């Protein structure tokens, strides 16, 4: 069987017969105390809560169950789910024994989380605003030492675009590091149970015993769950003992927008009404980013239809269309443009020579012989080249207007705007993204070659 | 995060208008307050 | 704005109503609101007598404490009979050491208690409580709500229950296709499995402040209301800016007796802070009229500096008190509905100005203008239109001698580059009434001396239907609603007047 973390127990029983198929090592030491009815280890009430909890059609609607051992009488928070011949629940030990407490917080997990999310109410199209309260709304919460928002990028690799530390710490906002850093099992697990915690990465795993069982038992939704030898390493190089990541889902069917990751210096335990706090605050986060989302691309559409237009006023009025304050720079985030029009050159912004556009041209009409290729990487795409271009001119995205004129909008390496200062360790996942993408560009993005063809359409 | 104020109507010149009646972080009030000392 | 001038008009019902109270009258509600400015006094002694009041609902007791040596300084007639006391006591020897103590630090804690509201248990009895503090400016406000006695995972296991029954229906609601009235209907549905009232409904207001249902889930026994609109004054201006603040209104039973507040101090005691808050005796009227013995209503805010745009209102056919941890998930459900709403309103106005710039472009394109496929009346939304020159009918519009003379008016009256009026009537065009109710509202936008364009919308009733007045009751708004807008049509919104001017300059 698998390893947990130390600061919890598993016990996993058979759902009909409510006996002891496994559980983990520490288990009968937290307790106070194979195969026997699990029921006998818990007071009454708390056996009653169990059998409602397993007759229960979703399991989850009773997740944090509230019990008390048999053998002290303490309490413990459990968490059921069926694995898929059974059900495990993870107990973790409640630092409050008293049931007027208790209930106190239990109801303002619920207040706290409506307080913060009127914040979110509060703000008036302003991503960036939004992540910087929520990181700080977030950071109120659980004292953390540091809290970022990691943003996921169509080429799955990710970006701190938000951050709120101490003083004493280093700025992290802006770093990009490769997709292979978050392996794809656990983004699919975060569509899964949405919280994963590690409370100190520098403390020995405990082993699940297992029972005469058949293939062993998936503990990949267990919230007890030892981390990986990667990642274990990986944090104590950062200096982050303690960890909480919190996924954001949006709507795509739903898909992975981000994270919200929280480091801290040394082992730290949140209590369970501010986990539950963030967690309905995530809730209301991606709710809001979704239809942030959604916004942004019809505004958008609409500034590009505006642009198109201009621009079709113009060319109805040739080469005029690359001589004005708008121009066709102004579709596309794009680093430079060019029009070749009866063999006259207009290059605007970082754009290449004549000859070499030439040669280009002539590459298209040998390879390329269409209505035109896009790639984030000239050198990559066949060019024999793209040396000459340096990394000034990498990404190329062409519209075949007639046999000689043609119009190419030219974006450069993607790491003139990538900013960041300064073994498994943030600057070595930073120089091996920009290894990544040498001499390539940003994607052009579906929404953009749909501009480009609209304009091309109508000439 | 901080508690709600309310306000009440009052009627005041030729108007009506609303008149009225931290450094720890919230795990550190929480931890301040759900305390169980006082039961020895 | 009309927001702030029905006040005056509040008061003025306010005070009928007590005057025919006193004489021991019915209320006309039809005469109220037909022959309904104001001395400061009579503003200030409305706005008094509803936020100071006197009286509680008796499902709870109420005690103001000192915050110096905790004091009694006032409380309800009923705190003994629950509290199983006199004016001048400690609050603290009235409960358990372990109580007195949680109470003790929720009233040391500044600008934020995480004992707030305290499980606290009785001297005498052991009887459990919620007790709910706040703050008022001689104070503080402890209401203590009762509590069941069952064990404490009980407890934690029904607001366990609440919280993720309001997990589930937020993730309903995220989890929806691209439509207002698809979430409204979702909303309801999922607050009624939440909360277990026999009546939901949801209520919109409009620009001109009144009232209407759009969606509605009740049991098959009872009648149905969706699809009703009803006069501003119903909901009085001092309630709906109170909804901003306690966004969770409850009341349990409108024929039980008030209890009586008893309180050195100069001025009664403020209730707004107060769940308690016992409602006024119209409303409680209003209420045995429609035959609703309790309620629940939940405000729909959005950011518009929040504005209401609307009400969640719960009903039950009797007594019902529901707990606290309910309240709450209530409370985030409908913040959730309220972020959702805003963002469909935002996206609906985009929409909406990509429509009117499609609509303008094929027109500018290619009187083709009104003998054409995209005509002038898809610009705007309206009942027919019209371009003069020779004149173009298009739809619901008056003949060529009604609009000949309507033009008569407007050059002797008005000369103007536009006119927009939902009442020719009210305007005061002197043919009104030989054009019905076909043509209420009408829409001008000037070309020249001689060319006109108009857009010509019937009264609002028309598009208003529902299955049904001197007693306060739901067909007695309706009737009144329909008095008001008699030779009245929709309102002419900002979009369509920018739309129509746009129209105009690139015509000219
Ligand atoms: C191992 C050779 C590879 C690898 C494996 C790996 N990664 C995860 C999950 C995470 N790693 C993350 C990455 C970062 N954390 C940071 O602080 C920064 C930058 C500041 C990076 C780049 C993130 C995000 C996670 C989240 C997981 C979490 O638990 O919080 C795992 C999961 C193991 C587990 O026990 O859950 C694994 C095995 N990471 C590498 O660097 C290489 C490519
Ligand atoms: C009393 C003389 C005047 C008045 C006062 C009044 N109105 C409210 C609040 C509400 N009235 C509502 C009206 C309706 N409720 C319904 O279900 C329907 C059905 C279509 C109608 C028309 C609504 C809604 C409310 C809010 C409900 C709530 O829970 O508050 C109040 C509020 C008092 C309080 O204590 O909350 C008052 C004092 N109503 C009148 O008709 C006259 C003019």
């Amino acid at each position: 069987g698998g390893y947990i973390q130390p600061f919890g127990c598993m016990i996993a029983v058979d759902e009909s017969s409510f006996r002891i198929i496994g559980y983990s090592e520490n288990a009968r030491e937290m307790l106070g105390i194979m195969g026997t009815d699990v029921r006998s280890l818990f007071t009454s009430s708390s056996s009653i809560l169990l059998e409602r909890a397993f007759v229960a059609r979703e399991i989850t609607l009773l997740n944090p169950v509230w019990i008390h051992s048999k053998n002290t009488g303490k309490p413990f928070y459990a968490i059921l789910h069926r694995i898929d011949v059974g059900v495990v629940i993870d107990l973790e030990p409640a630092r409050t024994e008293d049931p007027a407490l208790s209930i106190a917080g239990a109801v303002q997990s619920q207040k706290l989380a409506v307080r913060a999310i009127s914040q979110l109410q509060a703000l008036p199209g302003d991503i960036k605003l939004l992540c910087d309260t929520v990181v700080e709304s977030v950071r109120d919460l659980t004292g953390y030492d540091r809290v970022m928002v990691h943003k996921f990028h169509e080429d799955e690799h990710g970006e701190v675009v938000a951050e709120s530390k101490r003083d004493d710490l280093e700025p992290y906002i802006g770093l990009h590091y490769p997709a292979t850093d978050i392996p794809q099992a656990s983004r699919f697990l975060f569509k899964q149970n949405r919280v994963r915690m590690i409370v100190d990465c520098n403390a020995t795993p405990v082993l699940v015993v297992q029972d005469r069982l058949t293939q062993s038992m998936c503990l990949v939704g267990s919230t007890l769950r030892a981390p990986h030898g990667c990642h274990s390493q990986y944090m104590a190089n950062m200096g982050s003992i303690a960890s909480l990541a919190m996924a954001v889902i949006i709507n795509g069917s739903m898909r992975l927008w981000g994270l919200v990751v929280c480091h801290h210096t040394s082992s730290r335990c949140i209590p369970f009404p501010l986990r539950y706090a963030c967690e309905f605050l995530m809730q209301a986060f991606g709710l809001q980013l979704n239809m942030e989302l959604q916004l942004a691309l019809q505004m958008s559409e609409k500034r590009v239809l505006r642009t198109q237009t201009l621009l079709c006023d113009m060319l109805l009025r040739p080469a005029g269309i690359v001589t004005q304050s708008p121009s066709i720079m102004d579709l596309v985030k794009c680093d430079g443009a060019a029009f070749l029009y009866h063999g006259k050159y207009y290059p605007l912004g970082v754009a290449p020579s004549e000859v070499q556009i030439k040669d280009v041209v002539e590459w298209l009409l040998a390879n390329h012989a269409s209505t035109g290729l896009s790639t984030d990487s000239l050198g990559d795409a066949g060019y024999p080249g793209a040396a000459a271009l340096g990394d000034a001119v990498c990404g190329m995205a062409v519209a075949y207007i007639t046999k000689r004129d043609f119009l190419f909008w030219f974006r450069s390496h993607t790491a003139k705007e990538i900013k960041w200062g300064g073994r498994m360790h943030p600057r070595s996942s930073f120089q091996a993204f920009l290894e990544v993408v040498k001499s390539r560009s940003q994607p052009w993005e579906t929404a953009e070659m749909d501009a480009i063809h609209s304009l091309q359409l109508i000439l | 995060l901080s508690d709600q104020e309310y306000m009440e109507l009052v009627f005041e010149n030729g108007q009506i208008l609303a008149k009225g009646q931290r450094t720890k972080s919230i795990m550190d009030l929480y931890e301040a307050e759900y305390n169980e000392d006082f039961m020895k």
